[PDB]
Protein backbone atom coordinates (compact mmCIF):
# COMPACT_ATOMS: atom_id res chain seq x y z
CA UNK A 1 0.00 0.00 0.00
CA UNK A 2 1.33 3.53 -0.67
CA UNK A 3 0.58 7.15 0.72
CA UNK A 4 -2.67 8.77 -0.32
CA UNK A 5 -2.76 11.09 -3.51
CA UNK B 1 -26.56 -24.63 17.99
CA UNK B 2 -23.81 -27.13 16.71
CA UNK B 3 -21.93 -30.59 18.43
CA UNK B 4 -19.46 -30.71 21.41
CA UNK B 5 -16.09 -30.27 20.20
CA UNK B 6 -13.52 -32.86 21.84
CA UNK B 7 -9.82 -33.32 21.08
CA UNK B 8 -10.11 -36.10 18.51
CA UNK B 9 -12.91 -32.96 16.85
CA UNK B 10 -9.48 -31.29 16.50
CA UNK B 11 -7.19 -34.10 14.76
CA UNK B 12 -10.08 -34.62 12.42
CA UNK B 13 -9.10 -30.72 10.51
CA UNK B 14 -5.37 -31.28 11.45
CA UNK B 15 -5.42 -33.88 8.94
CA UNK B 16 -7.69 -32.01 6.20
CA UNK B 17 -5.70 -28.89 6.72
CA UNK B 18 -2.73 -30.77 6.21
CA UNK B 19 -4.42 -32.85 3.04
CA UNK B 20 -5.61 -28.55 1.88
CA UNK B 21 -1.71 -27.72 2.35
CA UNK B 22 -0.31 -30.40 0.44
CA UNK B 23 -3.41 -29.95 -2.44
CA UNK B 24 -1.94 -26.17 -2.29
CA UNK B 25 1.98 -27.02 -3.06
CA UNK B 26 1.21 -27.71 -6.70
CA UNK B 27 3.41 -25.76 -9.27
CA UNK B 28 0.61 -26.08 -11.88
CA UNK B 29 -1.21 -23.50 -9.74
CA UNK B 30 1.63 -20.82 -9.59
CA UNK B 31 0.53 -19.57 -6.73
CA UNK B 32 1.11 -15.70 -5.75
CA UNK B 33 2.70 -15.77 -2.30
CA UNK B 34 0.88 -12.94 -1.23
CA UNK B 35 -1.48 -12.17 1.58
CA UNK B 36 -4.02 -14.29 1.73
CA UNK B 37 -2.06 -16.87 1.32
CA UNK B 38 -3.58 -19.86 1.91
CA UNK B 39 -0.25 -21.58 2.27
CA UNK B 40 0.37 -19.51 5.65
CA UNK B 41 -3.14 -19.17 6.83
CA UNK B 42 -3.72 -22.56 7.66
CA UNK B 43 -0.53 -23.13 9.54
CA UNK B 44 -1.29 -20.14 11.54
CA UNK B 45 -4.99 -21.22 12.31
CA UNK B 46 -3.33 -24.71 13.83
CA UNK B 47 -0.72 -22.29 15.36
CA UNK B 48 -3.41 -21.02 16.83
CA UNK B 49 -5.08 -23.40 17.91
CA UNK B 50 -2.62 -24.93 19.40
CA UNK B 51 -2.66 -22.13 21.59
CA UNK B 52 -6.26 -22.46 22.61
CA UNK B 53 -5.78 -25.85 23.12
CA UNK B 54 -2.60 -25.57 25.74
CA UNK B 55 -4.24 -22.97 27.44
CA UNK B 56 -7.26 -24.42 28.24
CA UNK B 57 -5.14 -27.35 29.58
CA UNK B 58 -7.30 -29.46 31.77
CA UNK B 59 -10.61 -27.54 31.63
CA UNK B 60 -10.70 -28.58 28.26
CA UNK B 61 -14.05 -29.28 28.14
CA UNK B 62 -15.45 -25.66 29.26
CA UNK B 63 -13.94 -24.95 26.13
CA UNK B 64 -15.98 -28.03 24.80
CA UNK B 65 -18.89 -25.82 25.71
CA UNK B 66 -18.14 -22.49 23.85
CA UNK B 67 -20.58 -21.69 21.36
CA UNK B 68 -18.38 -19.42 18.78
CA UNK B 69 -15.79 -21.95 19.13
CA UNK B 70 -18.40 -25.35 18.40
CA UNK B 71 -19.06 -23.19 15.59
CA UNK B 72 -16.07 -22.30 14.50
CA UNK B 73 -14.88 -25.45 14.62
CA UNK B 74 -17.77 -26.76 12.80
CA UNK B 75 -17.08 -23.90 9.54
CA UNK B 76 -13.50 -24.70 9.87
CA UNK B 77 -14.14 -28.12 8.99
CA UNK B 78 -16.60 -27.41 5.82
CA UNK B 79 -14.61 -24.90 4.66
CA UNK B 80 -11.56 -27.47 4.32
CA UNK B 81 -14.19 -29.93 3.04
CA UNK B 82 -15.47 -27.76 0.73
CA UNK B 83 -12.26 -26.62 -0.75
CA UNK B 84 -10.66 -30.35 -0.58
CA UNK B 85 -13.75 -30.89 -3.38
CA UNK B 86 -12.72 -28.06 -5.32
CA UNK B 87 -9.27 -30.17 -6.32
CA UNK B 88 -11.77 -33.09 -6.91
CA UNK B 89 -14.69 -31.81 -8.36
CA UNK B 90 -12.67 -29.19 -10.84
CA UNK B 91 -10.08 -31.61 -11.83
CA UNK B 92 -7.95 -29.61 -14.47
CA UNK B 93 -9.60 -26.55 -14.94
CA UNK B 94 -7.56 -25.18 -11.39
CA UNK B 95 -5.20 -24.78 -13.88
CA UNK B 96 -6.29 -21.87 -15.70
CA UNK B 97 -5.84 -17.78 -14.46
CA UNK B 98 -9.69 -16.56 -14.69
CA UNK B 99 -11.34 -20.63 -14.05
CA UNK B 100 -14.35 -21.12 -12.05
CA UNK B 101 -12.75 -23.26 -9.73
CA UNK B 102 -9.45 -21.37 -9.15
CA UNK B 103 -11.52 -17.66 -8.05
CA UNK B 104 -13.14 -20.28 -6.32
CA UNK B 105 -10.06 -20.97 -4.34
CA UNK B 106 -9.15 -17.27 -4.04
CA UNK B 107 -12.37 -16.61 -2.83
CA UNK B 108 -11.76 -19.81 0.30
CA UNK B 109 -8.40 -18.16 0.94
CA UNK B 110 -10.37 -15.10 1.78
CA UNK B 111 -12.78 -16.53 3.38
CA UNK B 112 -10.03 -18.56 5.17
CA UNK B 113 -8.32 -14.87 5.86
CA UNK B 114 -11.28 -13.45 7.42
CA UNK B 115 -11.72 -16.79 9.78
CA UNK B 116 -8.01 -16.47 11.14
CA UNK B 117 -8.85 -12.45 11.97
CA UNK B 118 -12.39 -13.69 13.55
CA UNK B 119 -10.91 -16.02 16.12
CA UNK B 120 -7.98 -14.28 16.55
CA UNK B 121 -10.06 -10.95 17.73
CA UNK B 122 -12.19 -13.64 19.84
CA UNK B 123 -9.31 -15.37 21.10
CA UNK B 124 -6.65 -12.87 21.79
CA UNK B 125 -3.61 -14.73 23.34
CA UNK B 126 -5.60 -17.55 22.96
CA UNK B 127 -7.78 -17.50 25.60
CA UNK B 128 -11.67 -16.42 25.17
CA UNK B 129 -12.85 -12.77 24.99
CA UNK B 130 -15.92 -12.52 23.00
CA UNK B 131 -18.23 -11.36 25.47
CA UNK B 132 -15.81 -8.82 26.73
CA UNK B 133 -15.23 -7.49 23.45
CA UNK B 134 -14.69 -3.55 22.39
CA UNK B 135 -16.88 -2.82 19.75
CA UNK B 136 -15.46 0.14 17.70
CA UNK B 137 -18.27 3.13 17.03
CA UNK B 138 -20.33 4.21 19.95
CA UNK B 139 -23.61 3.93 18.62
CA UNK B 140 -22.72 0.52 16.94
CA UNK B 141 -21.94 -0.69 20.20
CA UNK B 142 -25.06 0.67 21.92
CA UNK B 143 -27.05 -1.54 19.21
CA UNK B 144 -25.83 -4.81 19.94
CA UNK B 145 -25.07 -4.61 23.40
CA UNK B 146 -28.99 -3.55 23.91
CA UNK B 147 -30.12 -5.98 21.36
CA UNK B 148 -27.28 -9.34 22.02
CA UNK B 149 -26.07 -8.56 25.40
CA UNK B 150 -22.94 -10.20 26.10
CA UNK B 151 -22.99 -12.96 22.91
CA UNK B 152 -19.90 -13.61 20.91
CA UNK B 153 -22.37 -14.65 18.11
CA UNK B 154 -26.26 -14.95 16.35
CA UNK B 155 -27.53 -16.58 14.05
CA UNK B 156 -27.80 -14.25 10.28
CA UNK B 157 -31.89 -14.30 11.18
CA UNK B 158 -31.52 -13.20 14.15
CA UNK B 159 -29.07 -10.21 13.26
CA UNK B 160 -31.68 -9.45 10.16
CA UNK B 161 -34.59 -9.16 12.42
CA UNK B 162 -32.89 -7.04 14.96
CA UNK B 163 -31.18 -4.46 12.30
CA UNK B 164 -34.31 -4.44 10.50
CA UNK B 165 -36.35 -2.79 13.79
CA UNK B 166 -33.42 0.29 13.53
CA UNK B 167 -32.59 0.21 9.93
CA UNK B 168 -35.19 -1.05 7.87
CA UNK B 169 -34.14 -3.02 5.35
CA UNK B 170 -36.18 -2.85 1.82
CA UNK B 171 -35.90 -5.90 0.39
CA UNK B 172 -35.29 -9.68 0.61
CA UNK B 173 -32.71 -9.66 -2.77
CA UNK B 174 -31.10 -6.31 -0.33
CA UNK B 175 -30.85 -8.55 2.63
CA UNK B 176 -29.28 -11.20 0.95
CA UNK B 177 -27.00 -8.37 -0.59
CA UNK B 178 -25.91 -7.11 2.80
CA UNK B 179 -25.90 -11.08 4.53
CA UNK B 180 -22.54 -11.79 1.69
CA UNK B 181 -21.52 -8.10 2.79
CA UNK B 182 -21.47 -8.89 6.40
CA UNK B 183 -20.85 -12.62 6.78
CA UNK B 184 -17.04 -12.68 6.34
CA UNK B 185 -16.36 -15.75 7.15
CA UNK B 186 -19.86 -17.15 5.32
CA UNK B 187 -21.29 -19.48 8.12
CA UNK B 188 -25.17 -17.68 8.00
CA UNK B 189 -24.08 -16.18 11.53
CA UNK B 190 -23.14 -13.01 12.77
CA UNK B 191 -20.12 -12.24 14.91
CA UNK B 192 -19.43 -9.68 17.23
CA UNK B 193 -16.02 -9.24 15.36
CA UNK B 194 -17.97 -9.71 12.24
CA UNK B 195 -20.37 -6.68 13.03
CA UNK B 196 -17.86 -4.48 14.01
CA UNK B 197 -15.71 -4.86 10.88
CA UNK B 198 -18.87 -3.97 8.85
CA UNK B 199 -19.96 -0.91 11.55
CA UNK B 200 -16.57 0.56 11.34
CA UNK B 201 -16.57 0.18 7.01
CA UNK B 202 -19.91 2.32 6.86
CA UNK B 203 -20.23 4.34 9.44
CA UNK B 204 -21.94 6.92 10.56
CA UNK B 205 -24.52 4.59 12.51
CA UNK B 206 -26.48 6.91 11.98
CA UNK B 207 -27.16 6.28 8.10
CA UNK B 208 -25.58 2.90 8.05
CA UNK B 209 -27.61 1.41 5.08
CA UNK B 210 -28.18 4.80 3.44
CA UNK B 211 -23.85 4.61 3.29
CA UNK B 212 -23.44 0.91 2.64
CA UNK B 213 -26.01 1.69 -0.19
CA UNK B 214 -24.22 4.30 -1.66
CA UNK B 215 -21.07 2.66 -1.57
CA UNK B 216 -21.90 -0.70 -2.30
CA UNK B 217 -24.49 -1.87 -3.54
CA UNK B 218 -25.13 1.09 -6.30
CA UNK B 219 -21.63 1.57 -6.71
CA UNK B 220 -19.63 0.99 -9.89
CA UNK B 221 -16.23 0.90 -8.29
CA UNK B 222 -16.84 -1.63 -4.95
CA UNK B 223 -15.29 -4.86 -5.60
CA UNK B 224 -16.51 -8.07 -3.53
CA UNK B 225 -14.11 -10.96 -2.32
CA UNK B 226 -11.23 -9.50 -4.08
CA UNK B 227 -7.47 -9.37 -3.08
CA UNK B 228 -4.50 -7.11 -3.99
CA UNK B 229 -3.30 -9.03 -6.91
CA UNK B 230 -6.69 -9.57 -8.15
CA UNK B 231 -7.60 -5.47 -8.19
CA UNK B 232 -3.78 -4.84 -10.37
CA UNK B 233 -4.58 -6.97 -12.21
CA UNK B 234 -8.28 -5.89 -13.36
CA UNK B 235 -7.16 -2.15 -13.47
CA UNK B 236 -4.29 -3.42 -16.00
CA UNK B 237 -7.16 -2.96 -18.85
CA UNK B 238 -7.27 0.36 -18.11
CA UNK B 239 -3.85 1.26 -18.05
CA UNK B 240 -3.99 3.84 -20.67
CA UNK B 241 -6.76 5.11 -18.70
CA UNK B 242 -5.66 7.11 -15.82
CA UNK B 243 -8.25 7.93 -13.38
CA UNK B 244 -9.95 4.89 -13.72
CA UNK B 245 -10.62 3.47 -10.21
CA UNK B 246 -11.65 0.46 -7.81
CA UNK B 247 -12.06 -0.26 -4.39
CA UNK B 248 -12.95 -2.58 -1.75
CA UNK B 249 -11.83 -4.42 1.97
CA UNK B 250 -8.52 -4.51 2.71
CA UNK B 251 -7.79 -8.10 3.65
CA UNK B 252 -4.75 -7.15 6.29
CA UNK B 253 -6.25 -4.09 7.77
CA UNK B 254 -9.58 -5.24 8.38
CA UNK B 255 -11.81 -2.65 9.06
CA UNK B 256 -10.49 -0.38 6.34
CA UNK B 257 -10.68 0.53 2.77
CA UNK B 258 -7.87 -0.53 0.03
CA UNK B 259 -8.78 2.07 -3.44
CA UNK B 260 -6.45 0.95 -6.03
CA UNK B 261 -6.44 3.50 -8.87
CA UNK B 262 -4.39 4.26 -12.30
CA UNK B 263 -2.15 6.98 -12.13
CA UNK B 264 -1.01 9.53 -14.65
CA UNK B 265 2.68 7.63 -14.89
CA UNK B 266 0.73 4.79 -15.16
CA UNK B 267 0.98 2.16 -12.69
CA UNK B 268 -1.22 1.18 -10.59
CA UNK B 269 -1.44 2.03 -6.89
CA UNK B 270 -3.34 1.34 -3.99
CA UNK B 271 -3.66 3.33 -0.31
CA UNK B 272 -5.56 2.73 2.62
CA UNK B 273 -7.12 5.97 3.57
CA UNK B 274 -6.43 7.49 6.64
CA UNK B 275 -8.71 9.82 8.97
CA UNK B 276 -11.23 10.51 6.26
CA UNK B 277 -14.48 8.69 5.81
CA UNK B 278 -14.25 6.60 2.40
CA UNK B 279 -17.28 8.97 1.27
CA UNK B 280 -14.77 11.74 1.37
CA UNK B 281 -11.87 10.30 0.10
CA UNK B 282 -13.79 9.33 -2.65
CA UNK B 283 -15.18 12.79 -3.66
CA UNK B 284 -11.47 14.64 -2.79
CA UNK B 285 -10.07 11.98 -5.22
CA UNK B 286 -12.41 12.62 -7.49
CA UNK B 287 -12.47 16.53 -6.91
CA UNK B 288 -8.52 16.48 -7.59
CA UNK B 289 -8.51 14.51 -10.63
CA UNK B 290 -7.49 10.63 -8.96
CA UNK B 291 -10.21 8.99 -8.90
CA UNK B 292 -12.91 9.66 -11.85
CA UNK B 293 -13.91 6.75 -13.73
CA UNK B 294 -14.75 3.73 -11.33
CA UNK B 295 -13.89 0.44 -12.92
CA UNK B 296 -12.93 2.30 -15.97
CA UNK B 297 -16.82 3.67 -16.52
CA UNK B 298 -17.00 7.59 -17.65
CA UNK B 299 -19.67 7.58 -15.39
CA UNK B 300 -19.23 8.65 -11.63
CA UNK B 301 -21.37 9.03 -8.85
CA UNK B 302 -22.22 12.30 -7.58
CA UNK B 303 -21.83 11.46 -3.31
CA UNK B 304 -21.75 15.26 -2.20
CA UNK B 305 -25.11 14.34 -0.35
Amino acid sequence: YTPEP
Amino acid sequence: PPGTVDKKMVEKCWKLMDKVVRLCQNPKLALKNSPPYILDLLPDTYQHLRTILSRYEGKMETLGENEYFRVFMENLMKKTKQTISLFKEGKERMYEENSQPRRNLTKLSLIFSHMLAELKGIFPSGLFQGDTFRITKADAAEFWRKAFGEKTIVPWKSFRQALHEVHPISSGLEAMALKSTIDLTCNDYISVFEFDIFTRLFQPWSSLLRNWNSLAVTHPGYMAFLTYDEVKARLQKFIHKPGSYIFRLSCTRLGQWAIGYVTADGNILQTIPHNKPLFQALIDGFREGFYLFPDGRNQNPDLTG
